[PDB]
């Protein structure tokens, strides 16, 4: 509520209004504080969900999901600091403003009270993200990532507004989710498929199916300095949750056609992870993880029958961190050596000993050792999706193999002798290198102690 | 001067937290429900609304 | 000169700031010939404001206050550099022309307002017209290449449109074969060994090239001698009016023509040269390159990041 | 409505009016308060706070105008309603009174997984 | 000279005020007959060999455009013999009205013109005045509004917003790029027109502002796209955040106001249970956006600052009312469910 | 006018495959003409009086495709089952790819025509079949 | 000796002195009208 | 084969904007003959008279 | 010389023409940078009449 948007918009002139170089520490100081407010009135119910205003129930829903969104902001200025210190302050004042200008809508969205505040705010980004990709790129291939990032996201999300304005005047008012207490079903026709297909395909083009992901590595391979907005674009994607607000209801009873979204993404899950093994560019190698065990949720959501939402929620915020943090490693190791080519960096682990245990705990949580959230987020997937049909144990059982050769080959490539020609790579990871790389593994594993705070209603 | 720039901004909170209290007076319209949910005889429902 | 529509339709200047004392005029000069020795001496008799000739810092000689800033921020080939006639160089010997040209319009753009705001006659030094003499010995001496010669010639057809030519235009008294010693005897350390090519070819190229305006409307005047030098000074003092009075204007061109009533041709020379942002508004570059006259983006394009400091130093508040 | 080509008629007396401290009127001219700061910056002012006589007279203008305009907007949504009920009231033949009944009556589909 | 230029430039709107104020078919002839009489000298001012091979390709293309109308006025003087201004009482009238009136607006066909004039009028000053002639005709179509064959005014619409879209992707001169995509926004407002004809004007005002604030910005010297590259490193960077705060908003994205006409218009065009029409319009204005992107990759990418170009002087143009508009051309979405009930 | 198309429709949708196809095949060609004829106003020429005939050589079509599309359903109609199903009246579309391919060169059309002119056939029937309206009023 | 026009400066101030005055002049009047009418 | 099918849309349209500009160049006669085709073809075609 | 590439040839590819997206047919011309004056100019000398033995 205004408890949140108002201070975080109050942030906005906490920055430029300041002096010279004090700016970074000025806003990083406050931006942490809001996290007390983040929990503050939140983590109330529980049962019979919280709605505190007419057009906002901040998050009740058991999709808390908002606490993270308020984390990643003052993880950027620790992240983004590296080469952004080399241009002017009135531009550096900008890049902190639009970056906030993103953070303000992700608080608006995830609440939205309804469908039609979601959408205009579901499309309300792409103004702030697109401007961070095109400027402050690195290569010159960036200019095409500008377009491809649109012309999909916007391409098929217009058929929403044709459909959601079609519901508003058909049955009552969509003004509120919390009233669905009248919903008739959707039986069949050659019209209703389209309705269901229009109210869906806009979401898929964000969390990729194995088709129409053609943009995802185009934008991430070449993308701002620190992953500065690349950490944010790994929040944006998973935020396609809203399919959890719809497909639960609002055409419940068409599962009839589900199968082309099952067998299409269920054989890609065994697939695009395997086209990730021979990659020669590291920020590509991680970008294809992000498809894979993200695209497993799309076979979690379509199937009804909770024990999937038990396991589908834990995944949106499962790689929400692990897949975040890897883009933070591959950034750092790139500061020192200016190729992103994976081969070139070898013979590390002697020269940066403390950063050894940083790779490991990262690459260990794709392996998903049993105790952490990762498996307890996957093993509620397999338990329901087994009951669907027994044969799902094979493919998604293969996923649990190729992903293990997948991860290690990234670490074990950095255990070798190489002294080779590098006179660079002196800096022994000054604190920010290891400070911002923490505040992930500390908060991540921690939740396993009381992991009832990440769960759906079911 | 006294650095208005600094923590004067957090005061935005209680600024806002008050606004969430502006509405509760116009959302009073139901003191009556069966779920306990009483607003029965007490000087409790009387506060907060 | 007019100021908006508002300062015009009430009162203006057409003939009532021009009493026939207007009479724009210029001179020519060779290399180290007619620079300051004569034309400077004439301001009065007739009370004509004089302008300085050329050089990199003339735009620094406006806007202030006024101390000239260094050669980075005002870029050029830096006179007393190209005197190495760098026909093999970075370059360039053309990019000098641009800033040598970029002011060359600005004087002549700053004169045409002075009349209509006053009516004083104005003597010049080398106006936009007679600069082209260098290009003959600039093009034929090989240091300029092709494609940089036509470029400012593609600028020539654009830049000159509404300009009323000078009246009594005077080619210089010329030494037969002396500017070898004139450049020798006067010092000028870096005006140097540069040979007959840029010596002789210009002189062949003064009259036979500058001829058109010499035969154009406004009556010209010519000497070949040592100089005026107390002999032809008064001659070109009073009797340069006698030719500039009765038999003065041929097609006249400078009448402030048939809109002379302060209309479409009359005030739109003097509304074009106020706020001279539009005067060099077509001088800004072509499609891409020209391979010579350039500045890259950041390399070396930070020169603007230094001269970037608030860009308006003083307006204090409240008003 | 009636009394055509009037900004607002006499009938708007009965409306609150929309007095100040509403977020919009504050917001109105805020978008002007970020307008004034522009007004300097285009010309290389280069103040970023320049004369307060330009840096004000905007904020004065918007909120006055933003105000003087919001007085009629709220009106219009009233005359909209007004003309609806008074039509909804008559022709009750076009406006039925629905009955009361739900549980123990309605069947749904009923399609579980 | 300078007085009359305010006598002429006043008589235009007096030419279009008799259009909106009148009861009487004759006057809506005389009314926009004296524009084609009083527009022409503005084109001229610098007397060049384009304007004069322009306004003569304009002239005889607004000469017949009128002179058909007078043939479709005098038809229903036969039938019913009552002038005034109302449905046209006979089908050969209307079909000879609306598809011979599309010449002044030009719609889907009848534009080999709008690029042949707007290009190469030597006078770019304005050329903002070609936002009047959008506003004279509509102030007929709002009146005649309940007579159209209804299979047409869409068939000139949907063949328009397409044909004006593709027209520009191939263009460089940026007087054309505004010429094109000004047929486009004539696709939305006359596609609506039989359904609830207000929520047209809504698109008509939001249009007069946005195209207005472009030109006033395009006035300093700006002409060709690759003269908008030499812009940010020369004139002023606070200019570039502007030209990126509109050109994007003009194709429109929901946090801006350019999204305001569509968002409302489709509330109208469905609810009438035509849902297979608007997608194709909704989806075609998409590749109407790829002008502006790729226009906007000109100015923020620091492309080869012109040459040594030193403009140390300040400005003295007339920015008049530019210091307002892109706070009303952008930020108005958050404000208004007025536009449907305000002008109505 | 609404005429021809309406006539055909209120004719032999699923049966009486002959008149229908003979109509849908002749109307396609008729439509084809229009475009060919138009090509002379906006595009010029140079092969003199006879030239326009030469030009038409490229438009020596549309009619063929129209014929074929109708023919497919004409041949089908009551075929295996009711060709009235959404997927069926499709079939008339794709043969179209083959048609254009035959008309000119290969690989760079015949699929697309079969593809897209396939995709947009079914909707027509599917359209009135659910009672869709493109141009309406309240 | 700062040099604005000292001609117009204060008009904008003076003008707003009118507007807010006139604004409330219409407002403080019209407020009672609702009750006077209702 | 993912990048052939969709970016085929790119080089599909960008060609049709070469047939709407190139082939229309010039000849004020050539427009004007083509308003005439359009103004008759609206007679025969459809509802326009009905 | 790092952050990105606003390089040599990105300007000229927008250079004034119809800018053939996939194919070239008929370009126009680098329109006149000043007030347009491409075309021909017409001047007749005078009329030659002899006013003769009349
Ligand atoms: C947490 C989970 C702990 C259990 C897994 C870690 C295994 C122990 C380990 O870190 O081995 C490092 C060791 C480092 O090898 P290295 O590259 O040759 O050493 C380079 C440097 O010396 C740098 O490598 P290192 O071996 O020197 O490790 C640094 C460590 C070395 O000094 C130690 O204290 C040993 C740490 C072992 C236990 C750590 C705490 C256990 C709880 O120093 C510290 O522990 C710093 C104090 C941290 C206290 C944290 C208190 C709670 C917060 O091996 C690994 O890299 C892999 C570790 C993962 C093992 C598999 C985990 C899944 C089974
Ligand atoms: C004044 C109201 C009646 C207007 C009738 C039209 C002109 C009638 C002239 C009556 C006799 C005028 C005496 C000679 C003209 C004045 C000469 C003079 O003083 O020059 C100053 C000048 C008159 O110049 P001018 O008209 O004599 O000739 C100069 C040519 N121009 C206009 C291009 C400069 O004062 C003005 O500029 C005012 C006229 C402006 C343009 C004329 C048309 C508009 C008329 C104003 C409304
Ligand atoms: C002699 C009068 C001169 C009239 C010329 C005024 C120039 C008009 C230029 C129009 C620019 C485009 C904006 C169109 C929106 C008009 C707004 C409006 O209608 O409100 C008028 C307002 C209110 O309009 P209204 O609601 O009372 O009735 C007219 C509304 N329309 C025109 C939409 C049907 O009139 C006033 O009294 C305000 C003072
Ligand atoms: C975000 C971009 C899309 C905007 C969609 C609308 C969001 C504002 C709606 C607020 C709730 C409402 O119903 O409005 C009536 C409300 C009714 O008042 P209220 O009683 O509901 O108070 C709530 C105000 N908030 C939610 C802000 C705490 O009035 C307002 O419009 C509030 C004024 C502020 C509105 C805009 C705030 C700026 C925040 C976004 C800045 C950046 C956006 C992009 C600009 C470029
Ligand atoms: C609204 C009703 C219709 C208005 C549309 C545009 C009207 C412009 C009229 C004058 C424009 C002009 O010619 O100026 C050029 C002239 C320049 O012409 P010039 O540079 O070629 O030469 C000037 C010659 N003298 C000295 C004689 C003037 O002025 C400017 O430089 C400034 C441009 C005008 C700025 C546009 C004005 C309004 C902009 C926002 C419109 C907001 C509308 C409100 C929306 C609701
Ligand atoms: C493809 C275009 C074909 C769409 C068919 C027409 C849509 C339609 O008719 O909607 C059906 C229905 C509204 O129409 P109707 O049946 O009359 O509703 C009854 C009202 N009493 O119910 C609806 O309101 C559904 C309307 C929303 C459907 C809009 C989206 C349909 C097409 C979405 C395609 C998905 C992505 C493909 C495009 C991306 C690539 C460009
Ligand atoms: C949003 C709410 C909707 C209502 C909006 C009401 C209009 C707001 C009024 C303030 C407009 C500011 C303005 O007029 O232009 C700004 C500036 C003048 O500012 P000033 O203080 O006079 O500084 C003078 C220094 N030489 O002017 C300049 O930049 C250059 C000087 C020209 C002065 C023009 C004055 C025009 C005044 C009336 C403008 C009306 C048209 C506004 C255009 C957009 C309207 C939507
Ligand atoms: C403190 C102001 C910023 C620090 C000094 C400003 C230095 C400056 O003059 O640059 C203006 C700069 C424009 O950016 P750009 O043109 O890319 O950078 C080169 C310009 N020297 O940045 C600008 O000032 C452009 C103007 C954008 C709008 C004003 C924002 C400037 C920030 C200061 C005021 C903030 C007020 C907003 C308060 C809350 C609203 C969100």
């Amino acid at each position: 509520m205004l408890k949140y948007i108002i201070p975080t918009i109050m942030l906005m002139p906490l920055t430029w209004l300041s002096k010279n170089n004090m700016i970074w520490v000025n806003s990083t100081a406050h931006s942490l504080l809001i996290s007390f407010t983040s929990l503050l009135l939140m983590n109330q119910f529980g049962d019979n969900s919280l709605n505190f205003s007419l057009l906002f129930f901040s998050d009740s829903l058991s999709t808390p999901l908002l606490i993270l969104t308020m984390w990643l902001l003052p993880l950027m200025l620790m992240a983004s600091q590296h080469h952004l210190s080399k241009e002017n302050l009135t531009r550096k004042k900008l890049f902190i403003t639009m970056l906030i200008s993103l953070q303000l809508f992700l608080i608006m969205t995830f609440t939205a009270m309804e469908l039609i505040l979601f959408y205009i705010l579901f499309e309300a980004t792409l103004v702030p993200t697109l401007i961070i990709i095109t400027r402050w790129g690195n290569q010159t291939e960036r200019l095409n990532a500008g377009l491809y990032f649109l012309f999909y996201t916007l391409a098929g999300s217009l058929p929403l507004l044709v459909a959601l304005i079609y519901i508003q005047n058909t049955v009552g008012s969509l003004n509120f989710l919390m009233l669905q207490y009248w919903v008739q079903p959707v039986h069949n026709s050659w019209s209703n498929v389209f309705m269901w297909l229009a109210c869906m395909m806009a979401f898929m083009v964000k969390m990729p199916l194995y088709g129409l992901h053609l943009w995802l590595p185009k934008a991430h391979v070449e993308a701002p300095i620190a992953g500065s907005m690349v950490l944010a674009a790994v929040l944006l994607k998973l935020g396609g949750y809203g399919m959890l607000r719809i497909t639960l209801i609002l055409n419940p009873m068409t599962d009839f056609m589900a199968y082309p979204f099952i067998m299409l993404s269920l054989w890609g899950m065994i697939m695009t992870s395997s086209i990730c093994l021979r990659q020669t560019d590291l920020k590509s190698l991680i970008a294809y993880s992000s498809v894979s065990h993200m695209a497993l949720v799309i076979v979690a959501i379509l199937i009804q029958t909770p024990w999937s939402y038990m396991g589908a929620t834990a995944l949106m915020i499962a790689h929400g961190l692990t897949s975040s943090m890897l883009f933070c490693l591959a950034n750092s190791n790139y500061e020192r050596i200016h190729s992103r080519t994976m081969i070139l960096a070898r013979g590390l682990q002697t020269l940066l000993p403390l950063m050894a245990t940083w790779w490991l705990l990262a690459s260990l949580t794709n392996l998903a050792l049993p105790p952490t959230i990762n498996l307890i987020g996957e093993l509620f997937v397999v338990m329901s999706t087994f009951s669907w049909s027994n044969i799902t144990i094979i493919l998604m059982g293969v996923n649990m193999v190729i992903t293990a050769l997948y991860s290690l080959y990234m670490l074990i490539m950095t255990q070798r002798g190489k002294y080779t020609y590098h006179i660079n790579n002196i800096s022994p990871s000054f604190t920010r290198e290891n400070a911002l790389m923490s505040l992930h593994i500390l908060p991540l594993l921690l939740l396993t102690l009381n992991p009832k705070i990440i769960l759906g209603p079911l | 001067r006294d650095h208005w720039v600094h923590v004067l901004v957090p005061m935005g909170f209680v600024f806002g937290y008050y606004l969430d209290r502006k509405n509760d007076e116009k959302l009073t319209a139901f003191r009556n429900k069966s779920l306990l949910y009483k607003r029965e005889l007490k000087p409790n429902e009387e506060v907060t609304w | 000169l007019q100021y908006g529509p508002l300062a015009y339709i009430l009162g203006e200047k057409a003939t009532k700031k021009m009493t026939e004392k207007s009479k724009l005029i210029t001179v020519d000069g060779n290399i180290c010939s007619g620079k300051s020795k004569l034309a400077k001496e004439i301001a009065e008799k007739l009370g004509l404001k004089h302008f300085p000739e050329a050089g990199i810092h003339y735009v620094d000689s406006t806007t202030g206050d006024g101390k000239p800033l260094p050669v980075q921020f005002s870029g050029n080939c830096s006179l007393e550099k190209f005197y190495d006639d760098p026909k093999s160089n970075d370059g360039n010997s053309y990019r000098l022309q641009a800033w040598l040209y970029a002011s060359r319009l600005l004087q002549y753009a700053d004169a045409l307002e002075h009349l209509l705001s006053t009516g004083q006659g104005v003597v010049l030094e080398r106006s936009i017209y007679s600069d082209f003499v260098f290009l003959e010995a600039m093009y034929r001496q090989g240091f300029i290449r092709k494609q940089c010669v036509d470029h400012y010639n593609q600028v020539k057809k654009v830049t000159i449109c509404e300009y009323l030519p000078p009246h009594v235009v005077v080619y210089v008294d010329v030494p037969v074969p002396e500017v070898q010693s004139r450049i020798q005897k006067k010092g000028n350390p870096h005006e140097m060994k540069i040979t007959s090519a840029y010596l002789q070819d210009i002189e062949n190229a003064y009259k036979g090239t500058f001829l058109p305006e010499m035969s154009e409307k406004c009556e010209v005047l010519q000497y070949s001698a040592w100089e005026a030098q107390d002999a032809e000074k008064v001659v070109e003092d009073i009797e340069y009016l006698k030719y500039d009075k009765g038999p003065w204007l041929d097609q006249n061109d400078r009448n402030l023509h048939k809109l002379r009533m302060l209309v479409q041709d009359k005030l739109e020379v003097l509304n074009y040269t106020s706020i001279p942002v539009f005067l060099p508004e077509v001088t800004v570059g072509a499609h891409q390159s020209d391979q010579v006259f350039q500045e890259f983006t950041e390399l070396p394009g930070r020169k603007y990041r230094a001269g970037y400091n608030e860009d308006v130093g003083d307006k204090w508040i409240w008003l | 409505g009636r009394a055509t080509f009037q900004f607002l008629p006499d009938e708007a007396r009965s409306l609150p009016p929309p007095k100040l401290t509403d977020p919009r009127l504050a917001f109105v001219g805020f978008l002007g308060y970020c307008s004034g700061l522009i007004d300097n910056a285009i010309r290389r002012r280069p103040v970023l706070l320049a004369g307060l006589h330009r840096q004000l007279l905007y904020i004065t203008s918007f909120v006055f105008v933003g105000y003087y305009l919001l007085k009629r907007q709220d009106y219009m949504y009233a005359v909209r309603d007004h003309d609806m009920f008074s039509y909804i009231k008559s022709h009750p033949e076009d406006f039925p009174e629905k009955d009361k009944k739900t549980y123990g009556e309605v069947f749904e589909e009923f399609h579980p997984v | 000279n300078p007085i009359i230029f305010i006598i002429i430039l006043l008589t235009i709107m007096l030419g279009t005020i008799i259009v909106m104020i009148s009861s009487h078919w004759l006057l809506v002839w005389i009314g926009f007959e004296m524009n084609m009489l009083a527009i022409i000298p503005i084109m001229m001012k610098n007397h060049n060999p384009r304007a004069t091979e322009a306004s003569t390709k304009y002239f005889l293309t607004q000469s017949t455009a009128s002179m058909l109308l007078m043939m479709a006025v005098i038809i229903n003087l036969m039938f019913s013999g009552q002038w005034t201004v109302m449905k046209l009482f006979n089908p050969m009238a209307s079909m000879l009205m609306t598809m011979a009136l599309a010449m002044k607006l030009g719609m889907a066909p009848f534009h080999f013109w709008v690029p042949e004039v707007t290009q190469g009028i030597p006078l770019s000053s304005g050329l903002i005045l070609l936002t009047w002639q959008k506003l004279a005709p509509m102030s007929v179509l709002y009146q005649i509004f309940p007579s159209i064959n209804l299979n047409l005014i869409l068939t000139l619409s949907v063949l328009s917003i397409l044909i004006g879209g593709w027209g520009g992707l191939n263009q460089t001169q940026l007087r054309k790029i505004m010429a094109y995509s000004s047929i486009a926004h004539m696709g939305w407002m006359t596609a609506v027109l039989p359904y609830n004809p207000t929520m047209t004007l809504l698109n008509l005002i939001i249009y007069i502002i946005m195209t207005s604030t472009m030109f006033t910005m395009f006035m300093a010297n700006s002409t060709t796209t690759t003269l908008s590259l030499s812009h940010t490193w020369n004139k002023t960077p606070i200019m570039t955040v502007l030209i990126l705060a509109t050109l994007l908003s003009m194709g429109g994205l929901p946090p801006l106001s350019g999204f305001m006409p569509k968002w409302m218009i489709i509330q109208e065009m469905t609810k009438n249970n035509s849902i297979i029409l608007p997608t194709f319009m909704a989806i075609t204005a998409l590749l109407n956006l790829y002008f502006y992107m790729r226009l906007t990759y000109s100015t923020t990418l620091t492309m080869f600052p012109s040459t040594n170009n030193m403009k140390m002087k300040w400005q003295f143009p007339l920015m008049k009312k530019m210091t307002f508009l892109p706070t009303m051309v952008v930020l108005s979405t958050m404000m208004l469910p007025l536009t449907p009930m305000l002008s109505v | 006018a609404k005429t021809v198309l309406r006539q055909y429709w209120d004719i032999p949708e699923g049966t009486e495959c002959h008149r229908k196809t003979y109509a849908t095949t002749s109307i396609g060609g008729a439509a084809g003409l229009v475009v060919s004829a138009y090509s002379v106003a906006l595009k010029t020429p140079t092969s003199f009086l006879e030239g326009v005939a030469r030009t038409g050589r490229y438009t020596f079509t549309a009619a063929a495709i129209g014929a074929i599309f109708g023919l497919t359903s004409c041949i089908s109609a009551q075929v295996r089952e009711k060709p009235d199903d959404p997927l069926n009246y499709l079939i008339g579309g794709c043969a179209g790819g083959l048609i254009l391919g035959a008309r000119t060169r290969s690989y760079g059309i015949g699929a697309a025509a079969c593809a897209y002119m396939g995709l947009t056939a079914a909707l027509v029937k599917m359209g009135q079949l659910e009672g869709w309206q493109v141009f309406a009023e309240p | 000796h700062g040099s604005p026009n000292w001609l117009k400066v204060g008009l904008t101030l003076g003008t707003s002195v009118f507007l807010w005055i006139y604004l409330i002049k219409q407002h403080n009047e019209d407020v009672l009208e609702y009750k006077r009418r209702n | 084969w993912l990048e052939a099918i969709l970016p085929k849309t790119i080089s599909l349209a960008q060609m049709k904007a070469s047939t709407l500009v190139t082939n229309q160049k010039g000849l004020i006669k050539l427009y004007f003959l083509s308003f005439l085709i359009t103004i008759l073809i609206s007679m025969i075609l459809f509802n326009f008279h009905e | 010389a790092r952050q990105w590439q606003p390089d040599v040839e990105w300007a000229e590819q927008y250079g004034g023409a119809v800018m053939y997206p996939t194919k070239e047919t008929a370009h126009w011309k680098p329109p006149p940078w000043n007030d347009v004056d491409p075309p021909k100019d017409t001047l007749v000398s005078n009329l030659t009449l002899n006013f003769g033995p009349q």
